[PDB]
This record gives C-alpha cells, structure tokens and sequence, in this order.
RNA sequence: UACCUGAUUGAUUCUGUCAGCGCGAUAUGCUCAAGUAAAAGAUUAAGCCAUGCAUGCGAUUCAUUGAAAUUGCGUAC
RNA sequence: GGUAACGGAGAAUAAGGGUUCGACUCCGGAGAGGGAGCCUUAGAAACGGCUACCACGUCCAAGGAAGGCAGCAGGCGCGAAACUUAUCCACUGUUGUAUGAGAUAGUGACUAAAAAUAUAGUUGAAUACAAAUGAUUCUUCGAGGAGAGGGCAAGUCUGGUGCCAGCAGCCGCGGUAAUUCCAGCUCUCCUAGUGUAUCUCGUUAUUGCUGCGGUUAAAAAGCUCGUAGUUGGAUCUAGGUUUACCUUGAAUAAAUCAGAGUGCUCAAUACAAGCGCUUGCU
C-alpha cells in the first residue's frame, strides 16, 4: 500500500515520449478566421 | 498634489461565461464584422445596453419631461450622426429595437471593404494597420474607429500610400534596386 | 409576528443586530479572535521553514497517501501542514527549507480527501512549485 | 510649406503679437523652426530675429502641424519679456554655464557653517 | 438582464447548507510587439536612520557690482 | 469594556429596499521617538525653536560636544506587500532671487482607454524641452494563460500504473481494457492577457422594513400577573390653540456619481474648440 517512499512512481515508470512540430498556428484574427471557416469538434470515436 | 485620474469601464462580462447559444451567436457576429476579441463585441453590447437602459429610464417618465426631451433628442441625434438609428425613426420607444450589428456596421473596418477599398475584412484591417486608408484627410489606423454619417462619404486611399499615390513599397523598392 | 407599529424602529433595529450574532458568517467575521486563531493573521500568503514530511491516508473510499510537509511560519512561528501539488514534488522539498504557502481554496477548510490540510505550497526555495514540476527551472 | 496664422492678439503692454501658426508640409518632414521664422517674418514685414516660433507639434501622416509664434515690436522688448532658454535656443542670448543644483546646494550648505569673509574662500 | 446550476435517496418532494457563477481590492504564478494616461513602504514596525538637500529674501556698503555683518520680514503657510 | 476606529466629502457591489469599506490627492482634527515646561510673536505649548527627564544612537585627545526623515531621494529591519541617494524654478503658488511645495524625466502587467503576429526595429535628418528622453513627421536598410465527466464550451484516440503516483473548489476519477492521472496525439474559453490565494458585494426572501421561518425539518417560554416599550373602537359643516405629516421655496466648498457639446484620429479622457484672412468676430 502507500508507504510515503514511492513518490513519483507513475511518472518515473512513464515511458518517455517526445513532441511533434507544427507550422506556427495563426495568431489572433487569423485564428478566429480559421476557426470560423472550420465551423463534435474532436470526434475521435 | 496630483489628483485621482478619472477612469471608467466599457466592457461588462456576461453572467454566464459559457452557453452554446451566446457562444455561437457571438462567434457569428465576429465572423460577420471583423473583430479582434469578444471584448470588442461586449463593448458594443454594453454601449447599446447603456443606451437602452437610459432610454428606458427616460420612457419611465412621461413625454414632455424637460430631461426626457433633452436626453432623447441628444441620443437620437448621436445615433443619427453615427448612422445607426434611422433618421425617420425619432423616438426612444423605437430606439428600444437596436442590435450590436447596427453599431458594428458603422466601424471603419466594415466600410473599407464595403465601399470596395479592400477585398476582405482582413485585408481592410491590414491596410488600415499599414496606413493605406484615410478619412477626410485624416489617416485613422483604428479599426474600431467610428464613422459618422457625414464622414461616411469621405474615405479614400491615403495621399501617401503606394496604392494611393506615393513611393513604391519595400518589395517594389527591393525589386527595382 | 414581527412588530409593525410606526414607532418601533428601535425594536426592529435592536432585534436585527441581536440576531445577526446567530449568523455563522457575521459571527465569523466579527468575533474578534479571527486574527489570533487564523495562522496567516488575515493575510493570503505566508512564508515558513520545513520541519518534516508526512503522508496522510486519504479519506474513504479513496486510497492513497497524500504527501504534505509540516512548516513553521516566519511571521508568528506557528506550525502548519501544507500540501505539495503535482506529481513527485515532495522530492524538491528537503528538511529545513524556505517555502511560500497560501490557502487551499475553501478559506480555512480542508479540501478533497486530504484530512486536516488547509494550506498548500506555492513556492519552495524561492522557486514556483509549478515551474519545478514543469521543468522550467531546477532546484537552486 | 504653406503657413497660416490665426488668433492674433497685439500685446502692446508686452510689445509683441501672439498667434497660432499652422504649417502644411505633406510628405515632407516637420518644418525647421528657422524656415517657419522666415515665412512668418515675410508675412508680417518685420525682422526675422523678432519672430519666435515655438511648441510646434506635427499631426500623424505628415501634413498639418501647429505651433505658436511671438512677433515682437523690437529686439529690446523681445529680450525684455522672455525666458532665457528661448533666447538661447534661437541665439538671441547665450546660455550661462552654471554648476548643478546638487553641487551648488552643497556649496551653500558648507558656506553656512563658515562665518565672516571666509565664506567666499571655502569651496 | 429583478436569473440561477451540482451534491443527502433504490427512486420522489422538501428543509438546509456546501460548491459552482459575476464584479471589486490586495498579493502572487506563467507570459508579455511597440506606444498613451497612470496608482505606488497605508496595512506590519507613529520601527531605526548613514548620506545629500527641503527657508531663505526693503533700511545700514571706506570689502573687491555688490561680499560680510546689524536690522526688517518670513520660517505658525 | 472593545475596536486589527481619525470624522466627512466619498468607494465597491449593485432591480427596489440595502451590505461593506473610507490610511490615502479636498475639508476639519491630531502628531513630529515618549512625556512635560517654555522663549519669541499678531499668531506656537512650534519641535527642519529651546529647556529638562526616559528609550536609543553619534564624535571625543575622556576634559567635553551633540541627534530627532510620520518633508524629497535613498539605507537596515518588518514583512505577502510598494519605485531614482536623478534635472530644474522652464510650468503651477507663496509677498518673489529661494522654494525635494511645484514641475520634469527614471522602476512600474495596480488600474482605465486605444491596439501587431499576416495579405517591430534601424541611419541620419526635421520637432520638443530649463536641458534632455520618449511621443508627432521624412529618409537608409530591414502566443500565452487556463481548460476538454457534470455544474460548464470543448475527445469514451494511443502507451504506462493497477486505489500507487496523481487529479479533484463540489459531486467524484485512478484496484491490469482510465473520455478525469502520468505522458503522446487532438480540440474549447479568453486573448497580450490569463490563472491562483485571502477578503467585500451580488447570488441570499440563507438576517427577511419592503421580505423569511417556529405541529413533524432549527425554532411558541409550563402557566399566569406585571412596570418600561409597542399598539389602541365609533363620534363634531354635510349639502343644495398646539403638534405630527405632505407640497413649494430659502441657507447648502469643490473633486467623484447622474447629466449637453466638442473626431484630443476614437475612447478613457480633457474641457476644449470653431470660422475668416494678417490690424478680427464669436
């Protein structure tokens, strides 16, 4: 059970993964325009 | 010594931060009139609500009240000169019918692309930012700038802009050099 | 029923003032011992030193050991227990350490499944615990 | 570089004239105050050293700009009712080199401690 | 804009609080293209202060224009 | 007796009725480390005046001599908490060369208004200023904060851990097939801002005068007498002397709040300004 010594266990066991690179998203009015044109939003399944 | 500087707020946040109806409606308004942020539209809503609340407070009084006369005539005057209120509709019982779209249409950003000075509203905004629009011999770089009825017909290209008469832009100068 | 006479203002006002003391909020805000009883003395943040670290059995039905640290405030020397947010952050807290502590959110009441813990650490060794978790910085 | 004048008041009790001068230099930079001075002098058929343009601020995008002007009856009245800094700026008078207030205050403070004629000597 | 929503139950209707929600004050995290106004050691310690300044300017001029000094005035604003 | 109390003008919130605060730019009061006593004067119980005591310092050749930043700027402490040991009388007043009053520049995401990331900077000019910087004209070149189960807008995608690590204001997720964690990939809110903590107001008709509730949810005294308090029946000219109360005026510093006009480019703001033509009118 809990023992006060197992700190960081899950994040230590966590397999390490890197990030991905994407074109700098449009900022401000361009972001609003892109969102409007694109107009669930995140329907994975 | 120095005094307190007088400040005042123009934006009032909605009581409900999230509701699909308001969210979608306001997004649609942003799309219709090119704005920067929801604060832009809340500013117009709160100006409209100040107008409507003052008009309602006035209408609570009878017709010929001195204050009612003065304030209502002044408010109808201001809306007329901006070009929001109709000049054949002179009453507060009728000013209680307006919307944010009305004031938003009276922004320079709309008129630029409306009168053919820009293709898109985004193009209009970037032109104003780059100082290629002028009004009554006055280069206004403020998209929310409020265009009166009189100045409605007094906007053309800047007298210095490459597109309004002037030195070629940086790209053109690079190419020539 | 309440009095309704046109000359009973004194009775109404006195009764209302007397009954305001039976209100938890009014009594809590006007008792007079608030400053002496509250560890922060009416402030929002405080500074202290670490003494030891403990694990608290989270309440039922939750099963876990929440990792808090016993701290001593510098303003008054009172002993409190402060929670160390985010994963594996107790490592960044070593005995005899200077910490900035703030309220947990419920104004002197315990939060969640952590029993008897009403403060939380906002900085350790003059560093933001969130920065330490996010790797934006390192232990001085 | 058209110049125009408005709000002209003849100050006999100050032996000058006060107006508002507007200079139009579209495209071009702000007018040199010397050029403004020459144009005002030609306008008012009076010496170019007896005319004082000051406080000239330009509007955005070139073009309009506003700054005040003082046309003086004679150089005596000019360098009679005027602060020294303006005369230094236009060269009528000259700046006098003076120590900073910090150093001068220190000097007077030490001069307080000393009595008699040694006050001048101490420095 | 005279507004509510989640949580006691196998389910229901209440009482009731807790939580959410809007504004403002103070502190603080991350971050911040340039500009305009602009608060700013009140909160606790009316605690202690190095160092510099913050009150000095008609009558009386045998010093070299006016120094020094005596008066007068102010320093209670 | 207490006040983590200077009073007011006012501030925040805000249907109405209110609740809370107000050290702070204006007005009144008080104090100059704590007390006390005085000189001068029209005016002081003055402290950038003196005298003594107490607390705490400073220089001494040890005989003596001194100090009062809750003025400006800075320093140490205290703390969650607050700026340059700068330039000037050029502006605003004091009787006017003098004015750390006052006016300039510095640090400054307190804050209020206005606004770049798509379809800035830089070189030297011109302006301003007591000098300056930075603003206003030309010319050389040349995206971050939170979030994504419900409240509440937005993923039952991929791997680890198996009630651990962690999240979570609340309800609740995590026990070997996690939409809530740890990651990776995805989207929503707001936006150069966005979170967190404490507190005020609304929400709260959960302090109820408007306006709550008391059979069983908290709440009718066991019952009666009784002073103060509160509240008290109808009735005086309908027809064909005192008060209380209501109406209207008088006396009522500004600044703020409400409120006309005016393109400071808009707005917060500010209280400006706007036409002819020069010797000007409003």
């Amino acid at each position: 059970h809990g023992s006060l010594a197992r700190a960081g266990k899950v994040r230590a066991q966590t397999p390490k993964v890197d990030k991905q690179d994407k074109k700098k998203k449009k900022r401000g009015r361009a972001f609003r325009r892109v969102q409007y044109t694109r107009r669930g939003p995140n329907s994975n399944s | 010594a120095r005094l307190k500087t007088v400040q005042s707020k123009v934006t009032k946040s909605p009581r409900r931060p999230f509701e699909k109806e308001r969210l979608d409606q306001e997004l649609k308004l942003i799309g219709t009139f090119g704005l920067k942020n929801k604060r832009e539209v809340w500013r117009v809503k709160y100006t409209l609500a100040k107008v409507r609340k003052a008009a309602r407070e006035l209408l609570t009084l009878e017709d010929k009240d001195p204050k009612r006369l003065f304030e209502g005539n002044a408010l109808l005057r201001r809306l007329v000169k901006i070009g929001v209120l109709d000049e054949t509709k002179m009453k507060l019982d009728y000013v209680l019918g307006l919307k944010v779209e009305d004031f938003l249409e009276r922004r320079l950003q709309t008129q630029v692309f409306k009168l053919g000075l820009a293709k898109s509203i985004h193009h209009a905004r970037i032109l104003i930012k780059q100082h290629h629009i002028r009004v009554r011999r006055q280069v206004v770089d403020v998209p929310s700038f409020i265009v009166r009825l009189d100045s409605q017909k007094h906007i053309d290209f800047s007298l210095q802009s490459p597109y309004g008469g002037g030195r070629p832009g940086r790209v053109k100068r690079r190419t020539l050099r | 029923g309440k009095p309704k006479g046109l000359c009973t203002a004194r009775k109404l006002k006195t009764h209302r003032q007397e009954q305001r003391w039976n209100d938890k909020r009014y009594k809590k805000a006007h008792i007079g011992t608030r400053w002496k009883s509250n560890p922060f003395g009416g402030a929002s943040h405080a500074k202290g030193i670490v003494l030891e670290k403990i694990g608290v059995e989270a309440k039922q039905p939750n099963s876990a050991i929440r990792k808090c640290v016993r701290v001593q405030l510098i303003k008054n020397g009172k002993k409190i227990t402060a929670f160390v947010p985010n994963d594996g952050c107790l490592n960044f807290v070593e005995e005899n350490d200077e910490v900035l502590v703030s309220g947990f959110g419920r104004s002197g009441h315990a939060v969640g499944d952590i029993p008897g813990v009403r403060f939380k650490i906002v900085k350790v060794a003059n560093t933001s615990l969130i920065a330490l978790f996010k790797g934006k910085k390192e232990r001085p | 570089v058209t110049i125009r004048t408005r709000k002209v008041l003849t100050n006999k009790l100050l032996y000058r004239k006060q107006m508002v001068v507007e200079v139009i230099h579209p495209g071009r930079p702000t007018v040199p105050k010397a050029d403004i001075r020459e144009k005002i002098a030609k306008l008012y058929k009076t010496t170019p050293d007896t005319v004082i343009p000051f406080g000239f601020e330009s509007k955005i995008g070139g073009g309009k700009s506003k700054g005040f002007a003082l046309v003086y009856d004679t150089i005596d009245f000019a360098k009679k009712f005027e602060p020294k800094y303006r005369l230094v700026r236009m060269g009528l008078a000259t700046k006098v080199e003076k120590p900073g207030r910090k150093q001068r205050k220190e000097r007077k403070n030490r001069q307080k401690k000393v009595r008699g004629t040694a006050k001048a000597k101490v420095s």
